RNA sequence: UGAGUAGCGAAAGACGGGUGAGAAUCCCGUCCACCGAUUGACUAAGGUUUCCAGAGGAAGGCUCGUCCGCUCUGGGUUAGUCGGGUCCUAAGCUGAGGCCGACAGGCGUAGGCGAUGGAUAACAGGUUGAUAUUCCUGUACCACCUAUAAUCGUUUUAAUCGAUGGGGGGACGCAGUAGGAUAGGCGAAGCGUGCGAUUGGAUUGCACGUCUAAGCAGUAAGGCUGAGUAUUGGUACUCGUUAAGGCUGAGCUGUGAUGGGGAGAAGACAUUGUGUCUUCGAGUCGUUGAUUUCACACUGCCGAGAAAAGCCUCUAGAUAGAAAAUAGGUGCCCGUACCGCAAACCGACACAGGUAGUCAAGAUGAGAAUUCUAAGGUGAGCGAGCGAACUCUCGUUAAGGAACUCGGCAAAAUGACCCCGUAACUUCGGGAGAAGGGGUGCUCUUUAGGGUUAACGCCCAGAAGAGCCGCAGUGAAUAGGCCCAAGCGACUGUUUAUCAAAAACACAGGUCUCUGCUAAACCGUAAGGUGAUGUAUAGGGGCUGACGCCUGCCCGGU
RNA sequence: CUACCCUUGGUCAGGUUGAAGUUCAGGCUGAAUGGAGGACCGAACCGACUUACGUUGAAAAGUGAGCGGAUGAACU
């Protein structure tokens, strides 16, 4: 369930400047609440989580050659931690 | 009791109102009030079935007891009060055990006077007792038609009826309308006349005052179109143009009787209106 | 000049809209009629 | 085809520099102009990525385009306290059983759902290209859980808790008045700035003088004539009109929160080509006038002005044993970008239209009117010439002054403030701003009330004289033409969205008639409803239409 | 959209007039006080009377200048 709650990390410039602090950004399953996210991070990465914020993103319109559609909707979570650090690249 | 206004304005030129000198308290009793949302003459289908009922002032309902079934206990009168839902004033009484309720207020009622109901009560203004125990000739109000149901006759401001005679289990009585009728002798009634006798002398004065009371205007039938009303118009003004005036629904409306035949109360009506 | 059609999210979902159409027999007729035509949007 | 014709959708731009293949149209600078009870700043609906950065110039943009609300690529919305849900109910909608009905189905009881209302714990500063009461720093508050504990003592009782038990409360209209505070405005100015090159002055020009929730103290007035006893919300007694605060509530003020933050200032940068900031310094006064904010508090009136929960109390009754305090912990879901009186909403359009609420500076004034400005925003997505006829919008005009025309249609004229004067008629209120006259700037004396106030002084002068200037003194803008006599309708109101606003409709008043209550009347096949939680001083229908004086003859016909 | 209604909310710069009532004075009327009204004048706001313009419109009902109501049978 823990490997199914967290989907992948987000690597952008806003997320990197946040990682300058102790904040890490994830894309998570669109059905979970922030308590599940908090407990999943602690189990997978073996750290101590201080807080967690979440937000929802709508689907966007997009084209590929006269084919109008939508992207997937997504859920984003930002995890502040007290002790430890997550190794990424 | 009737105060006249000076003609400072054309609207207030002949207006009249009654001063509220009988009222002794201007705030109702919180425990006996209930909500009363308005219906503008519209039934459970949502359609308008009675004309000319509209949006007046907001009102609360005072719970009045027309039964008077607490017997053998005295009640002392506290105050006379205004009631928006009827033409008579009301009085708040307090029973010896501490209960309060409203009754319609009779003509010569005063604060502090004690009032009583039962079969052994005395013949004095305010008392309620069965018609069997009321001597002939008494003036009486708030009469029942089925024993224990509550008073239904003679409840307007200044209304009264008087007892005439006695049959086996019925009592003769003359109503304010002028008709004489038999009423079951097990039915209660209250002694006296209903107060606020000046109520019908008021001159309303302006169109807006009757709109404050929930009355919307009335359009005459002869200024409508033929598809709207039997008096639907011709060219210019026109006479009635028929053997008899009609209603908006095409039925004669001047002189024709509408009481239904074969009613059970036919045998109780001794003499009708004249 | 005020035009007809002043939009409103709640009014639209309550007058048209799936549950309202399903609450009567003649609304279920509409839904079946649009299914038979192959229409992409039902209410 | 009409034809290189009509149009290019309200308005002020000019020049220098830059970039580019290409510039009236893009970027930067200076000057000029327009709005400013708003073309400024917030919040809703509605829209749904239009938001930001880099790249682009085929189509869209009424011209151009290097630009863009357009195309490509990649990004952006963070909540225990903000608005909803895990709270409450209104209208209304649904409704287990139930009632009715060719079928389909209609109604309705308990109960549910349903805000536009009731309840409800967070503020100041910092920071990004794009979010912030959400992130960061500081300081708080509210629920819930477990430990550490004084008080806890049969669990009747006792502390405790306690009812689908009782009582209170929440809890309410409209108008007016006199106040208390505070916000904001204005003038001296306690410390900052700089001191002029066109004649002159320097006692002179310009400005700032801030700062939260929470916590502690006290407190301007407000309400209750208050405060005990015995008995069944009520009845008898004592101190009473004291209000002393006895009690209850109550705006606001002082401390600290904060030797902190920010700050008119640079005066400290090696630098962040010196910009920006490493860094180090600093002021928090007294006057005046004062709400449209903070009480339906108080007084008055008739048309007599929601509910339920949260909340406070007394209980039947129950149980070790529950109290505050300290220390730890825990705190979900949805929305959050951007436009938003509009180039993004409703109008087919980058459309002179329509779109709920909040904030509201200076001079002048009664004013949110008028003209010019502030804070802030904007220069309108075709231009350059020439100054033809004709059309539109605007100004002036000799002599005459309605001769025009269906008709003074349109225009002109009146207009603010102060003083004087005011008819017929009348329902005695009115008519009335009737008509008709006169005055107004600036300076100096004398007086001189409100006396601003300690006071002439603060300030309108409260007023009288004596002077000066012009064609003209409410020198601009804005601000009633009036009178006489007849129809019609008493009056305020209403009407043919989009050719008729009226003499038409309403109306207060009058009169006739039906209706004794499961009322008559009306909707419905019925059940069920309105009438009405009303009861002849009431309810339905017809005609007339304030008020005054009145309302004649005919009952053969229907 | 529009007509009527139901429940629950919101808005109306300023000036003017001076009803009941009350208090004194005179001898029933005079002065103070008071603050009524489908009252008056006039912005916001709501309307739509006259006129000019527009009529392959800026707009499939508008704009400019005057104009009616503006505490109420008000507007939203």
């Amino acid at each position: 369930e823990a490997r199914d709650i967290l989907k992948r990390p987000v690597i952008t410039e806003k997320s990197s400047e946040a990682m300058a602090e102790d904040k890490y950004t994830f894309d998570v399953d669109t059905r979970v609440n922030k308590t599940q996210v908090k407990m999943a991070v602690e189990e997978i990465f073996n750290v101590k989580v201080a807080s967690v914020n979440i937000m929802n993103y709508k689907p966007k319109k997009k084209r590929m050659g006269r084919y109008q559609g939508y992207t997937n909707k997504r859920r984003k979570a930002i995890v502040t931690l007290k002790e430890g650090s997550i190794d990424l690249f | 009791a009737i105060k006249k206004y000076k003609p400072i304005t054309n609207g207030r030129r002949n207006m009249t109102s009654l001063d509220f000198a009988e009222i002794t308290k201007t705030t109702p009793e919180k425990s006996l009030l209930k909500p009363l949302p308005k219906k503008a003459g519209r039934n459970n289908q949502g359609k308008l079935t009675v004309r000319h009922h509209g949006g007046g002032h907001k009102r609360q309902y005072r719970v009045i007891d027309f039964k008077r079934n607490k017997d053998g206990i005295n009640a002392k009168v506290d105050s006379i009060q205004y009631d928006p839902n009827r033409s008579a004033n009301i009085a708040l009484v307090v029973y010896a055990d501490g209960e309060k309720r409203y009754i319609i207020a009779p003509k010569g009622l005063e604060v502090g006077q004690i009032v009583e109901s039962g079969a052994e009560a005395d013949i004095k203004v305010g008392n309620a007792l069965p018609l069997q125990n009321i001597p002939v000739g008494t003036v009486v109000h708030n009469i029942e038609l089925k024993p224990g149901k509550g008073g239904q006759i003679a409840r307007s401001a200044g209304a009264s009826a008087q007892v005439l005679g006695k049959e086996g289990k019925y009592v003769l009585i003359r109503l304010r309308s002028g008709e004489v009728r038999m009423i079951l002798s097990t039915c209660r009634a209250t002694i006296g006349q209903v107060g606020n006798l000046q109520h019908e002398l008021v001159n309303v004065g302006k169109a807006g005052r009757s709109r404050w009371k929930g009355i919307r205007p009335t359009v005459r039938g002869s200024v409508m179109n033929p598809n709207d009303h039997p008096h639907g118009g011709g060219e210019g003004r026109a006479p009635i143009g028929r053997p008899s005036p009609m209603s908006p629904w095409g039925k004669p409306t001047l002189g024709k009787k509408t009481r239904r035949g074969k009613k059970s109360s036919d045998k109780l009506i001794v003499r009708g209106r004249k | 000049v005020k035009r007809t059609y002043q939009p409103n999210k709640r009014k639209h979902s309550k007058v048209h809209g799936f549950r309202k159409r399903m609450s009567t027999k003649n609304g279920r007729k509409v839904l079946a009629r649009r299914r038979r035509k192959g229409r992409k949007v039902l209410s």
